């Protein structure tokens, strides 16, 4: 049992690169796969209108 | 009978100044996916 | 910044009547090359045109690839551009076709107005209303706010340990909440305590602006592709990798244009053609082609530009089959081919002068003749190495310009491929 | 204002240019010439849309700029998008996670249409109320009536996991296969600021609480994939199935499609699979069709080669349209005649038509002449080129000297390969 | 005594041997002879060190073991440490995981450093006392210069309880996060305490590579790279847009990149498809400088029967600079045999020296190489201190070398 | 390693029932608490395999060996670099002591060339065995 | 019991004497004495077992019996030796290599056997309390010499309920794990004899002391233990697909355990037998590696059977004979097989059609004799059972001339197909 765990190291700009919430657009509006387990043909066709 | 002649911790860890946000979700997610797994690995602990 | 093999090239230069110039832009020469790539730029502007193609055939060198580069550059930033080298076509992962597929997707823009608002502050109070409503306090330099908060994300609230004291983000459309950490006057309660104490935002609490922000169709798809959440053993989809998994045409692009159609149909989306590159065209397999050449006469592929660095010669996957341009001439039809031709001295010359200004190195007038001499020997890639180390060994020289003792002493120590092929045509 | 699809390659091909009685017309719905070819497109549409036999391969063949595609997108137009239309490359089987057969296999279910039809009770009303003590009851409401209802231990762990709460436009059915629908109006601004992702206002419903809801849906027989795994049915939107069990395939979705046949739930309608460009499969898919068309319910098939007498990929044999002469047999050939100086001409003012490129007379014929010598597909790049070097040039109508003008610029394959004397 | 590391084929070499005015001398720094090519290799050098003309290719030519892999380790010693020096065989990209052009790009982004600079605080001591009151507690910890109390918060109580630490072990805690670090038990694993201030600001710089950057920022704990699990990230998705948030780190004063060096060695293995991808992916901003060598001359080119110089197409020929390396001659191969011989703990004699010099000059210079060893150890063997020129010729009988080898296939074996 | 073995139940209550499904064991001798030095021989590519497929006791990341569980490709960084700097710290420090090895390649006339091509540097390593 | 009979199922073992001297027909083998006696004298040196490493090729004309001799050495093997037959086709997977496919062949005909010592109870159940509440019961066995009461403790009490046994039953109670194996059901019925329930069946009492020491084994091959020790994976070694052992980490250290177990006396050895038909599929890494994998105590012999002559090897363009390379070559001893003459493929088909249960005429036997001298023994004997259907759907008893020869105008052997392939059909 080694206890020399390999052990990385980075600054948290290189994970900070990915966070602008005033600067990304909303991809619900564009999702498909997420309405298949959820919405029903139904709901979507005759309720809704 | 065999044994793996070096076992290494899991996570090969990370230094950093991560933003506060990552490690507690990352501590959720491993916390959702052993309280439910584990039950169910219990069988395996034998040939562990 | 980094100064690249085409950095200089900056636009094709063609006149308001359409003619090519000896323009500044970054090109000299080929004049009737540069007015078709003007002719065909309209095209893409134009935004009615779809399923075409452009071949640039032309000996290696001729700059065709920097033809391609100034039709990029001149259109700017709002219309995507995507080149690909015709071997990165080859993933052991997922076939070709759907690579090239996909390929073909990415150049499509997609501008969107998004009048989104999120609201920042530290967190002063929760009090949870089986739940009716949760309202949540948030303190900015400007004022407090009081926002009564959809108890459907107190969950995520929970999730993320916040209460009282904390500088957090919430967007209005979702319920995004991200803790950025504790308040900055909170700071020093325990001398010694693991947080980020980030400092308290200025600005107001109700952050409503809008994100004019343009998405590619491809990454559509591929949000699309593959599902969310960790239902009860889901969780495996942040781990083991999606390399380019390939889509299906009958249900999921099909919807996806589908709702791209109707969300611009109401006036919120907003449509860019693009423009794809492919470089060295000749190393695709038969078969990339047999599809391309039918792939691109539909109603949505974007224009396309070919590029193929050699003549006739034989086409990858028959090893029996000569055709010009390495493409077959089945799909070399339907093309527009616009040749590229060898250049002169003066335009060498041009062009060395050119990289150099742009370099930013100063060469005398006996040393710059002769570099451009070396052009016309050589190939004219070879005097644009050599500039750079003449300019070092002047610079330890002391002397920051460049010299003739200098461009032609460094041409001692690199030879170029004619001399090595001459030196090594004993196959050591 | 613009669509994702714009003017196209075969974009004027709007259908196919027949009468009642299969007769084809010298300029219709945007096809020109091809007589016999389209009369032979439009008797095999009429199989078909009739959809009786299966095992129908028509190959039509021709040289190079015939409308070998041109008549199959014209097929594909004439036909109603209610019977699929599964239009592949011959390149589109050679996957990697899939064989270069079950790819085939997959393809060929895909254009086998099946209308499902289902009716389910459905009970949807607005929570005003919901107790519990495990028993409770539940008082749903309609802006017509209200109603209460007793619940039990499988209803209310279903209430618990499902997190509704009072207004929550609740739809439940028989076995209770609930849906959160959506969430009352009357409680005003339940999201001052922030709102929920899948949380969204809706009216009340009308009408009682008990409602029949019937739902038709066109799924295609490939379906299979739908419970080749354990997946939501969401392995249909990536790669997903690979292996394509015989056993499985066959022997529950045909028997349990012939079933819901019996009890009128469902109905086939099979559609066509159009291999472009098909020459490019290999002597396995070939020998595979061979028996994949004797199978009960197969696709028509529908073929567009122009090689003459040609190598057969994987081996070193050279038969018609490159393809064995055993699948030759199985087929049902069809001819695209050249174009004459005068469909040409035409085919040109049809595609000039669809831009609105006005071009003028002796542009027309200069252009007709160019794409004689040269080539059909050519002369269809000029009109726009020409088109976009007139825009510029301050001008409403293309010129024989903007025509000329362009002719120099983009050189065809031809000229092209004329001008590679030099050899770098 | 013995590290990880030993005396291998190029420990001698400890950089280029160059003046200030990039003059190479006869000898130094272990490099031998070899003047022209190697001052080109100084060129190329500060022109790395420089930074602003990317995208450069160039190919170290000449016979076969004329130093073309001792300029490129002499190359990279000189470069030194905290600048990516990407060696790799043009077998390597062959990968079955991940395809030859997404392995090729790789290396590329390895090829390139992105500096940053942090300015986190790390606390360094002893500890005194722990205490819990099931939660809060006080935590007192001991430098040689002071001791202080320090209020045992939600974060640091809890992983003081999850980690063993005790009073008495030193310790570093860094405020940021609280990562526990402990170095040695006590006094004397044990080891003293430290010294000066107990908390003190530290800057920390990383020079992280692009590929690092792209494996952090792929997938949830996405850090990967350590056994390549990833097949290949999304290119144009997750690439081009890390491409742009450096630019933004970069011209703002938050990071700047360090331009890296690639090494293909024996390109003669790569296939067309592979220099195909090399004539566009030199031609970008973030490209580095890279150098390569090949033994064979105008060969065949692996993917088709086209002869082309060093294997490769005339497209990528024609995009790169050559460097041949001449043959050594005396002078030159006995001055390598002493060096070598200085780089272990062999000491030849002057006429053993001769003898070696003349059987790498008949055969090939390796070879005399290989016998040092040998003929040492022989030396040996007998109870000598010197390896004379018996020892040598003893050697020289025992191990047979290529020329000497392929004429003694005088018996028909397998084929 | 945090390992707890069930050697069984105590010796002494083996009168207590009649027949039970236990196994009855000795009270084990010796200090409740004690260690002992163990000497053991291992190779780097045992650290290599162990860092880049890691293992663990009740750790949820054993999921990695029934779903990602193909042969690992150690990255240069991870093969090199960092095992050897930790197996030097180990070293260094009077813990650790180096053996090399003998890589008895038989049958190596028909390897691939893109093998032989890549021996060029594997063997210029100055880690590479005999 | 249903397992139809097959092409090789009508020997059942080499037709030896005890000093492996062949007998003419004896035991299903016909003729081919030197074949026989030298397959003899490698199974004597199989049931030996003291030197692994060797190899043996059985070579000769199509149809001599090289499969036949295989199958043979098999049979006279007999069980608690493993065999394991392999086409050369058979290592060419998708999943692991070719090397890795050879290995686990070859470890899959090495067995070891743990000799293990475990003591049990074994007697009828006669009466059983258990006070449910921790609960606490007992329980009283007999045999047909003696009976006893028993204790039961907690954890003896759960297993019986959870197998839930009643009065009775005959059941074996494992006193070191407790597992209860019931072998049915004593002379006793009725439950209740009121409520529904199957047929009752009854087997006889054990005999002997209540508790006895008796000796359990548990025979698994190597292949089994590097796989099952190969990861976590539960209970592999059948997981339906799937084997990706490492090298060092599992295989030298199953090695080792099992020379360690040698040494103390768990289980020592028990080499066995693989027979790679078709072996000229091997490609030639494969043969590369064959060189260097018998020379391994652990490497069990392997008989090949080869058909083809002076012929390239596959993977190369090297001309060799048998089709092998003669790297390999050099350590396997070839055997020949000489061409069955008349009186033996008389022979040979009379006992294959007396192994079908089918009777022919004395002239029956003569002509088809004539027809599988004329084409090949294989069709001769395809032709017993096809002419054997004709009689029977003639309501006929033995299989007469007239059915032969129209059976045989019915079908093509090898040549009266090719020599009406005139057509140009295709190609
Ligand atoms: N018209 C031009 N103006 C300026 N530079 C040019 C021109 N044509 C070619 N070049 C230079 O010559 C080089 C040719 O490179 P590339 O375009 O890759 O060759 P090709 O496209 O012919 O394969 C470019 O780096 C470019 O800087
Ligand atoms: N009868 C027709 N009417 C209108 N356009 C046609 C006709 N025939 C051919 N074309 C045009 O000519 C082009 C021929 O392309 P394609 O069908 O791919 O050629 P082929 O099928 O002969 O290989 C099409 O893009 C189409 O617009
Ligand atoms: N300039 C030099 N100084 C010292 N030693 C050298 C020099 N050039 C070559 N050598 C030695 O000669 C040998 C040549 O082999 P190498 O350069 O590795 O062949 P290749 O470059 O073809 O792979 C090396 O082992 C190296 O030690
Ligand atoms: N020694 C034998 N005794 C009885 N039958 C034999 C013998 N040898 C071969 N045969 C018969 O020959 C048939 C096929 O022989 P086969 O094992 O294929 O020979 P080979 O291995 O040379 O091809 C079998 O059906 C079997 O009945």
């Amino acid at each position: 049992i080694t206890p020399g765990i390999c052990f990385s190291t980075a600054s948290l700009v290189l994970r900070a690169t990915d966070v602008h919430p005033l600067q990304r657009i909303d991809m619900g509006r564009f999702d498909l796969i997420g309405l298949e387990g959820r919405v029903s043909r139904y709901e979507a066709d005759t309720f809704l209108p | 009978f065999v044994m793996p002649p070096v076992e290494a911790p899991p996570p090969s860890l990370h230094a950093c100044h991560p933003p506060p946000w990552l490690a507690p979700r990352q501590a959720a997610f491993q916390e959702q996916l052993a309280s439910e797994l584990w039950p169910r690995a219990r069988p395996l602990h034998r040939i562990v | 910044q980094r100064i690249a093999s085409h950095s200089h090239v900056k636009g094709l230069g063609l006149d308001e009547s359409g003619l090519a110039k000896q323009a500044a832009s970054g090109l000299v020469g080929q004049e009737n090359a540069r007015e078709a790539c003007g002719v065909i730029v309209e095209l893409i502007k134009s935004k009615k045109m779809a399923g075409r193609a452009v071949l640039l055939a032309g000996p290696p060198g001729t700059g065709k690839t920097a033809l391609a580069l100034a039709i990029a550059q001149e259109l700017g930033s709002k219309v995507p551009f995507c080149p690909m080298v015709g071997s990165e076509v080859y993933s052991t992962e997922i076939k070709k076709t759907e690579v090239l597929m996909e390929n073909f997707r990415r150049a499509i823009g997609l501008r969107i107005k998004e009048t989104k608002e999120v609201y920042e502050g530290e967190v002063t109070e929760l009090t949870p209303c089986t739940i009716s409503h949760v309202i949540i306090g948030l303190k900015t330099a400007k004022g407090t706010k009081q926002l009564k908060l959809d108890p459907s994300i107190f969950e995520s609230l929970q999730k993320e340990r916040v209460e009282a004291g904390d500088v957090i983000y919430i967007e209005a459309n979702s319920g995004a909440v991200k803790r950025q950490g504790r308040c900055d006057t909170y700071a020093t309660e325990f001398d010694l305590e693991a947080e980020e104490y980030v400092p308290l935002p200025k600005g107001d609490v109700h952050k409503k602006k809008e994100i004019i922000q343009d998405v590619t169709l491809h990454d559509l798809d591929v949000a699309n592709a593959r599902p969310q959440g960790g239902q009860d053993i889901l969780s495996m989809m942040g781990q083991l990798m999606k390399p380019k998994k390939t889509e299906i045409t009958d249900k999921l692009r099909g919807e996806i244009n589908k709702v791209v159609n109707k969300y611009i149909d109401q006036g919120i989306a907003e449509l860019v053609p693009g423009v794809l590159f492919v470089d060295e065209v000749h190393m695709l397999d038969i078969e990339c082609f047999t599809y391309l050449h039918r792939a691109l006469e539909s109603s949505i592929a974007p224009i396309v530009i070919f590029a193929s660095n050699r003549g006739n010669c034989v086409i990858r996957g028959t090893e029996d089959i000569t055709s010009p341009h390495g493409i077959p001439l089945d799909l070399l039809d339907r093309v527009m081919i616009i040749r590229t031709m060898l250049y002169t001295p003066q335009e060498m010359k041009q062009i060395i002068k050119i990289r150099a200004q742009t370099e930013g190195i100063n060469i005398s007038e006996e040393a710059l003749n002769h570099l451009g001499e070396i052009g016309t020997k050589t190939t004219l890639r070879y005097s644009v190495q050599l500039l750079t180390p003449a300019n070092l060994l002047a610079k330890i020289n002391g002397k920051d310009s460049i010299e003739k003792e200098h461009v032609e002493e460094i041409s001692e120590l690199f030879y170029d491929a004619k001399s090595s092929a001459k030196i090594l045509a004993d196959q050591q | 204002v613009t669509r994702i699809e714009r003017i196209g390659a075969h974009s004027h091909i709007r259908g196919l240019g027949l009468d009642d009685a299969l007769e084809p017309r010298q300029a219709s719905q945007g096809m020109v010439g091809q007589l016999a070819a389209r009369r032979a497109a439009g008797v095999v549409l009429e199989m078909i849309r009739e959809g009786k036999i299966a095992g129908r391969a028509v190959l039509i063949a021709g040289q190079p700029g015939t409308g070998k595609t041109a008549i199959a997108m014209g097929m594909a137009q004439a036909l109603g998008p209610d019977t699929p239309f599964t239009a592949i490359a011959g390149s589109e089987i050679f996957s990697l996670e899939m064989s270069k057969t079950e790819a085939l296999t997959q393809a060929f279910r895909r254009s086998i249409g099946v209308r499902i039809k289902e009716e389910t009770e459905i009970i949807e009303g607005e929570v005003v109320e919901i107790q519990i003590d495990k028993v409770g009851k539940l008082t749903l409401k309609t802006t017509e009536m209200e109603t209460i209802y007793d619940l039990g231990t499988k209803m209310i762990e279903s209430l618990t996991k499902d997190k509704v709460q009072a207004g929550d436009v609740i739809t439940i059915d028989k076995a209770t296969g609930k849906i959160s629908k959506l969430g009352r109006s009357f409680t005003r601004a339940r999201d001052y600021d922030a709102m929920g992702s899948q949380t969204k206002f809706v009216q009340c419903p009308d009408g009682e609480l008990q409602k029949r809801k019937e739902v038709v849906h066109t799924v295609s027989l490939h379906e299979i994939d739908v419970i080749n795994s354990r997946t939501q049915g969401f392995l249909a939107l990536f790669s997903g199935d690979t292996g394509e069990i015989k056993s499985e395939v066959r022997e529950q979705i045909n028997a349990k499609v012939a079933e819901w046949r019996e009890e009128g739930k469902a109905e086939i309608i099979p559609g066509v699979l159009f291999i472009d460009e098909v020459h490019m499969l290999d002597i396995e898919s070939f020998s595979f069709l061979n028996r994949a068309l004797e199978s009960d319910m197969a696709p028509v098939l529908i073929m567009a080669t122009n090689r003459g007498i040609t190598r057969i990929r994987g081996t070193s044999y050279q038969s018609p349209h490159g393809i064995p002469i055993d699948l030759l047999d199985r087929l049902l050939i069809v001819s695209t005649t050249p174009y004459s100086e005068k469909d040409t001409k035409q085919i040109l003012r049809i595609r000039c038509e669809e831009e609105d490129v006005e071009m003028s007379e002796d542009a027309y014929t200069v252009l007709t002449r160019i794409g004689l010598e040269t080539s059909l597909r050519y002369a269809i790049q000029l009109i726009t080129a020409a088109s976009l070097v007139c825009r510029k040039r301050k001008g409403t109508e293309v010129q024989v000297d903007d025509i000329k003008r362009v002719y120099s610029l983009f050189l065809d394959e031809s000229r092209s390969t004329q001008y590679m004397k030099e050899y770098q």
